[PDB]
């Protein structure tokens, strides 16, 4: 099966690994017992090479796992902020909602990834999105004393 | 009680914990070589606490030095008082930890733990009269904090009758936006609960947001932060250093400042807040309950304090700071328990540091603390939620059940906090 | 004569006791190495101070006093200090570790491994005396070992000595002076365990010497020293009739009998008349109504309460230098009907006069004026009841939370033990409401 060892080579970072199984028709679309695909994991672990030449080759930037996560939410969580640039620049929702009620403003907000709430406020983050306990991402600078952030949700 | 044997593991813990000997050593009159240069009897009164004595009236601080990382004893040796430690309490490993705590807390710092028991006896044995071990670490990285709490239960195992103290530094994205650092932290305060019997809870966040907001620095650095972490250190540990009116026993601070055994986590607070380039009785008084001089990112005004510890340092007016204290607990009651009475000690010393006059070291025991553990609980659950690089534990021998405990008994430490916060007399 | 066995137990005993012994020897005209020119008995006698002080072949007279601590450095600077050569090397009992104010660790742990050693000292003692009749025990109520260790000692007194009296000068806790948060725990622990072996005991409570010694002898923050300074001149005034001669409280046995007239009420109150700043050497010289006036005002009290809102059970005057005993009879009788002094029906409305006509001696370097008479006058009144309310209070309030208790638990103290102890102390709030309060 090319699907899983596509699979760990875009979890390890292995982009000679990845041409050479997608020329053999590998799945680029593939997914885990979890629901990963190989952009899931490639924005996780900030292989960025990887992430541009999967999307250049059908890629769907908005898959989702079991748990509704976006590669968006995973690039937000981690704080990759030149993935998720990539990310957004292939048409990712920047408002998709996990199964936590959660976007990835919400995640980098309280991961306190300043530069990357900066980025998704200027493609059209919803600052009213409210998770499955009703906090927004402004809710979270004020519960969390981060003016720093809360600046930031003020532009 | 007497003698006290430092510890001081990882970066971090051997980084904070080389300033604290350059801070007290400067107030005791003591030089890099070890000569005492002190101008004053009372610097050598109490000096047999932090430090043994060399043949020839040499001072060697009762310091053990730990980490994985072979290349931070040269980051101590190359420094100003490097060469006063003890060349055999120098204990680094080869490989280090990669900011892991299942490495420093399972694999490879349990071959290291045994190398450094050893010499804890050593040290342990040369006291007349040995109180209890002081311990300096972060619990963001996986030495100070993986290893680090495994000392600790190493320790506690052959020396339960004696104090368990720690200095542990909290983990920050603004000062070093590591997204493993909210596991290794939960990890380590899931240990920390049940083997400390004191622990001072310095924050990153509170470090940084002083350095960058009240001292007005755009970018503030480890020297800068630290800054602020020895004279923390030096203030907490005044009564222990030098002759004052407190009986400078670790039991009876802890006896006086923990009421319920899992909340033993302090808050520190320092005034005035000066910069490392760069006051009257009530203007200490005032500015040590404010927000901004805390070392924790608490606002104390959103809980209530159970006890309060407060020493003042310099020639003041001994009558006056009764009456600023007093008055002080009478404007802010709403923070302070009703079923405590008296809940507010105050001592005097009468050697301040260096460079002030007057200072005034704050030691709270305050509910208001659930909201540092609030914030690290947010972020290790919306890491956990997901299981982002939870095979990077899992890989080390650890189970995933060890990290929905750790992340209950935080949130049951959050929800004792406000149990009590609640809590009336009538 | 009937030898007195002194025992100090802690800081604040071994502190008081260090002020004591120095004021006893000044009164008696003792050196502070043991000499005393005006005893032609040497190497021995029948004297009263002898009570007090024994007498070795040198002609030294030592004190009958024992000094312990679980710590050595208060008793440290009694080895090094003036009267460094009057005690008994071996009568300085001192541990490594402390209590750490913890009633468990003062009873239970630390203190059983020197409570041995202690009471083969006290034997060590009693065998050079010819009729002991007690001891006087110095301990306060707030510290881990004056509260723990003491009731350790008292239980095991009660087995050695049955018939022997024991009698308490414990240090009352105030906030102003105190040392630990939980010092209305180790208070309330130690009266539990100790009321059963105690049979008479002079509270001496913190903040009222505090108060005095702020309004009388304008000291604006006094220390232990100007404290004890004072408590040792009351000591005095309480301890002179068993060591000079004199018609009442001869005795130990006496003490009871006139001050408890039940066993579990035997705290009676302590006033001390008059206080005047040295300040003031140029002083007119209270008459013997002005002094016995101010027995009866709360403000000279070593214990604060209103003995107004109670009732008298007995009243004992103890009268020190140029004092005529007409004076006495005078005084009393006006202070009869123009005060508002209530005795209880079953009492006999009297008042016991003992007159010492040598004045009260001061220590060099005290706060306190040369006065040519004064007066200590020692009364059982129910109102002292109200500073067993005042620390009850603090003790519910901690206990209904359950704060700082497993610092008991985890020194082999049972949880138990703490509502035994209050429902100890509620049926002795019952003891004096049955009287009248
Ligand atoms: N009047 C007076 N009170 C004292 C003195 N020293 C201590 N105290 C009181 O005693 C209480 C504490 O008890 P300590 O005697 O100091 O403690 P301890 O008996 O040595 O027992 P540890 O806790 O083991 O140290 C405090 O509330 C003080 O107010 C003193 O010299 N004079
Ligand atoms: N205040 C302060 N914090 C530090 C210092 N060095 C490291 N840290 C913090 O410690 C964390 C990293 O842990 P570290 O001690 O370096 O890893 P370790 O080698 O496994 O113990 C980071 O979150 C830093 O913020 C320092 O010198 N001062
Ligand atoms: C709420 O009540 C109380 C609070 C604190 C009290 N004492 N506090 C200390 C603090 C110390 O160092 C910071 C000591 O040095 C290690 C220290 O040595 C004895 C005591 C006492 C209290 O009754
Ligand atoms: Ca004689
Ligand atoms: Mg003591």
């Amino acid at each position: 099966d090319l699907g899983k060892k596509l699979l760990e080579a875009a979890r390890a970072g292995q982009d000679d690994e990845v041409r050479i199984l997608m020329a053999n028709g590998a799945d680029v679309n593939a997914t885990d017992a979890s629901g990963l695909t190989p952009l899931h994991l490639a924005a996780t672990y900030g292989h960025l090479e990887i992430v541009e030449v999967l999307l250049k080759h059908g890629a769907d930037v908005n898959a989702i796992d079991i748990m509704g996560s976006t590669p968006l939410h995973l690039a937000a969580l981690i704080g990759h902020l030149e993935i998720v640039e990539v990310l957004l620049k292939h048409g990712a929702d920047v408002n998709a909602v996990d199964t936590w009620g959660d976007t990835p403003l919400h995640l980098a907000a309280i991961m306190g990834h300043l530069e990357i709430v900066e980025v998704l406020l200027k493609h059209g983050a919803d600052v009213n999105a409210q998770d499955k306990f009703g906090k927004t991402a402004f809710d979270i600078s004020i519960d969390n004393g981060n003016e720093d952030l809360a600046e930031i949700l003020q532009k | 009680m007497r003698e006290i044997v430092h510890i001081q593991a990882g970066q971090c813990g051997n980084q904070i914990g080389a300033k604290f000997w350059e801070v007290i050593s400067d107030e005791h009159g003591i030089d890099p070589t070890g000569s005492y240069h002190g101008d004053s009897d009372l610097q050598l009164e109490r000096i047999n606490v932090y430090y043994n004595e060399a043949t020839g009236n040499k001072y060697v601080p009762r310091a053990i030095l730990v980490d994985l990382e072979p290349g931070t004893m040269d980051s101590v040796r190359s420094g100003p008082f490097g060469q006063i430690f003890r060349p055999d309490n120098f204990v680094f490993g080869q490989s280090g930890a990669g900011n892991n705590w299942a490495k420093g807390h399972y694999t490879e710092g349990a071959e290291l733990v045994d190398s450094v028991l050893d010499v804890v006896r050593k040290e342990s044995e040369s006291c007349d009269c040995l109180q209890g071990f002081q311990l300096t670490h972060s619990l963001g990285g996986g030495t100070g904090s993986g290893m680090g709490t495994l000392l600790i239960s190493k320790i506690r195992e052959e020396y339960p009758d004696r104090i368990m103290n720690t200095f542990s530094v909290m983990p920050s994205p603004k000062v070093s936006d590591t997204v493993v650092e909210p596991y290794n932290a939960t990890l380590s305060v899931h240990q920390l609960v049940e083997n400390t019997d004191e622990t001072y809870c310095i924050d990153n966040e509170a470090l940084y947001d002083i350095c960058f907001r009240t001292l007005k620095l755009t970018t503030p650095t480890y020297g800068d932060l630290n800054h602020l972490v020895s004279a923390t250190m030096s203030g907490v540990t005044t009564c222990l250093r030098f002759p004052g009116q407190l009986n400078a026993d670790l039991r009876k601070l802890a006896v006086n400042m923990v009421p319920f055994p899992r909340l033993h986590f302090f808050m520190p607070g320092f005034a005035p807040l000066t910069s490392r380039g760069s006051l009257t009785v009530p203007e200490l008084t005032q500015q040590m309950f404010d927000s901004k001089n805390m070392m924790a990112a608490c606002d104390p005004r959103h809980g209530r304090y159970l006890t309060v510890a407060a020493i003042f340092r310099g020639r003041m007016s001994m009558k006056e700071v009764d009456e600023q204290m007093l008055n002080v607990q009478n404007k802010n009651s709403s923070y302070f328990v009703e079923w405590i009475p008296n809940n507010v000690k105050t001592a005097v010393c009468d050697i301040p540091p260096r460079g002030l006059k007057m200072s005034a070291t704050f030691i709270g025991n305050s509910t208001a603390i659930q909201e540092l553990f609030k914030r690290i609980s947010e972020q290790f659950t919306a890491m956990f939620r997901r299981k982002a690089f939870l095979h990077w534990y899992t890989g080390e021998g650890m189970d995933e059940m060890e990290f929905t405990e750790a992340e209950s008994n935080m949130n049951d430490l959050v929800s004792e906090y406000q149990q009590y916060q609640d809590a009336t007399a009538d | 004569m009937r030898e007195c066995i002194s025992i100090h137990v802690g800081q604040a005993g071994v502190q008081i006791g260090n002020a004591c012994w120095e004021l006893y020897c000044l009164e008696h005209g003792i050196q502070p190495d043991g000499q005393m020119p005006s005893d032609k008995t040497i190497g021995g006698g029948d004297d009263s101070f002898n009570t007090f002080f024994s007498e070795t072949g040198a002609g030294k007279h030592v004190p009958r006093a024992v000094f312990v601590d679980l710590e050595p450095t208060v008793i440290d600077e009694v080895r090094t200090g003036t009267y460094r050569q009057l005690f008994h090397p071996e009568q300085l009992i001192t541990g490594k570790e402390d209590a750490a104010n913890n009633y468990a660790r003062g009873h239970y742990t630390i203190g059983k491994e020197i409570i041995d050693l202690v009471l083969d000292r006290i034997r060590k003692l009693a065998d050079q005396c010819t009729g002991l009749q007690g001891f006087l025990v110095f301990h306060s109520f707030g510290g881990g070992t004056g509260s723990g260790f003491t009731s350790l000692l008292m239980e095991r007194l009660s087995v050695d000595y049955g018939k022997k009296s024991k009698l308490e000068f414990s240090i009352y806790p105030a906030p102003q002076v105190s040392t630990a948060v939980v010092e209305p725990y180790n208070s309330i622990l130690t009266t539990h365990t100790t009321l059963e072996h105690s049979d008479c005991a002079f509270m001496v409570d913190n903040e009222a010497i505090y108060d005095i010694c702020r309004r009388n002898l304008d000291i604006e923050r006094p220390t232990y020293t100007n404290l004890n300074r004072l408590i040792s001149q009351i000591v005095s005034s309480i301890t002179a009739s068993l060591r000079f001669d004199g018609a009442l409280n001869v005795d130990l046995t006496e003490f009871q009998t006139n001050l408890v007239p039940y066993p579990r009420i035997h705290f009676p109150l302590a006033t001390y008349a008059p206080v005047i700043s040295a300040e003031k050497a140029y002083h007119e010289q209270l008459s013997v109504a002005e002094i016995t006036n101010a027995c009866f005002e709360p403000a000279n009290q070593m214990v604060k309460c209103d003995p107004r809102h109670g009732k008298y059970m007995a009243c004992c005057l103890l009268y020190r230098g140029d004092v005529v005993p007409k004076d006495v009879n005078a005084a009393i009788a006006t202070i009869k009907t123009k005060r508002s002094i209530q005795f209880v029906d079953w009492c006999p409305t009297g008042f016991k006069v003992g007159i010492n006509y040598q004045p009260p001696t001061v220590v060099p370097g005290g706060d306190l004026a040369k006065v040519q008479r004064a007066v200590c006058m020692l009364s059982n009144t129910t109102a002292i009841a109200e500073a067993w309310a005042r620390l009850d209070h603090k003790f519910d309030l901690m206990y209904a939370k359950r704060a700082f208790v497993h610092w008991y638990v985890g020194e082999g103290m049972e949880e138990g033990e703490f509502s035994e102890a209050r429902e100890d102390m509620a049926a002795l709030e019952k003891d004096y409401e049955e009287v009248g309060v």
